[PDB]
């Protein structure tokens, strides 16, 4: 219930199942690292937070 | 220009593990094969003993 | 034969017989569940900071709905 | 407007991280179901005893 | 003793089942889909034998043994090069007429 409360705090858990993503946790972690890196690139292009 | 050159270097580095066998995957396969073989050996030794 | 393939490959007899723990399997409790697994990979980037970011995103979109200039 | 462009990718990172959290929730729920099945079998053995 | 011999019979049956499971694990460890992916990576390398590829492979081997890693180092380098190439081709459409 702590995890589901976090999910309902982070938008909603029930709106998640419709989106498609591989179930493997390693692939999702790699995607999270990739999006973090590209967010860092966008930030450094903007310069200011 | 230098970013294109570094991208060429990156694609060369990717081909390094891609053109040959995947080093990470081959090492993991060797390790798992070793552990499975040793487990099989100890299991068959125990079976023969019993 | 290229030294590359033999160096990349791993010799099967290289491990020292891969001896297991002690002589037999370690003793275990009759239940010994210990679920834990609070986090399953991921971690790294926090979710609360980007949650505030997304809240600010929808707030600034709502501001964009409000008139600006003119 | 540049921030909106960056925040599109930021909310994409939201989508990815929320998928990760929901899959973690799913793993926890299925492990809980497995534990429930195990305790149900143990309770059936207890009833037999 | 009849009880203990029945118990040892069931114990050795369980050991036989575990040994069969380990044999199945060994069998599935080989002939993997990744094993299928192999032997054609070798063919791809054989399309372009040695020469510059041998030199860059030697350099890669030196980097890998110097790094004292083979999985974390490779993944880190892949992530770094992807992040690098993310910001690429900035106003690269024109290089000559500006100089002219």
């Amino acid at each position: 219930q702590r995890q589901i409360q976090n999910a309902c705090a982070f938008c909603s858990k029930e709106r998640i199942e419709n989106v498609d993503l591989p179930d493997t946790q390693e692939e999702i972690k790699r995607e999270l690292d990739k999006v973090s890196r590209m967010i860092q690139k966008a930030e450094k292009s903007l310069g200011l937070s | 220009v230098e970013s294109l050159r570094d991208f060429q270097n990156k694609k060369g580095e990717i081909e390094l593990h891609s053109q040959l066998l995947p080093y990470v995957k081959v090492k993991d396969h060797k390790e798992k094969l070793n552990i499975y073989k040793e487990e099989y050996e100890r299991a068959k030794a125990n079976l023969r003993a019993i | 034969d290229p030294i590359l393939k033999r160096t990349i490959i791993s010799k099967r007899k290289a491990p020292s017989n891969n001896e297991d723990e002690e002589i037999v399997k370690t003793p275990r409790k009759l239940v010994n569940y210990v679920p834990l697994k609070i986090f399953n990979l991921g971690d790294s980037f926090d979710d609360t900071i980007t949650t505030t970011v997304a809240k600010l995103q929808d707030l600034k979109k709502e501001i964009l709905d409000s008139p600006r200039s003119n | 407007r540049e921030l909106n462009q960056t925040s599109d990718l930021n909310e994409r990172k939201m989508l990815l991280q929320a998928k990760s959290l929901w899959i973690d929730v799913a793993h926890n729920t299925d492990a809980c179901k497995n534990l429930e099945n195990e305790i149900s079998g143990i309770q059936q053995k207890v009833d037999e005893v | 003793m009849n009880d203990v011999i029945g118990f040892f019979n069931e114990r050795e049956a369980d050991l036989k089942s575990q040994y069969e499971d380990k044999k199945k694990f060994v069998k599935e460890m080989r002939d993997t889909p990744e094993f299928q992916s192999w032997m054609r990576e070798i063919r791809s390398y054989d399309q372009d034998t040695k020469e510059k590829l041998n030199k860059v492979a030697e350099k890669y081997e030196e980097e890998g043994n110097f790094n004292l890693s083979f999985v974390q180092d490779v993944l880190d380098k892949l992530e770094s090069e992807i992040a690098m190439v993310n910001h690429d081709e900035s106003a690269v459409t024109i290089l000559d007429q500006v100089t002219a």
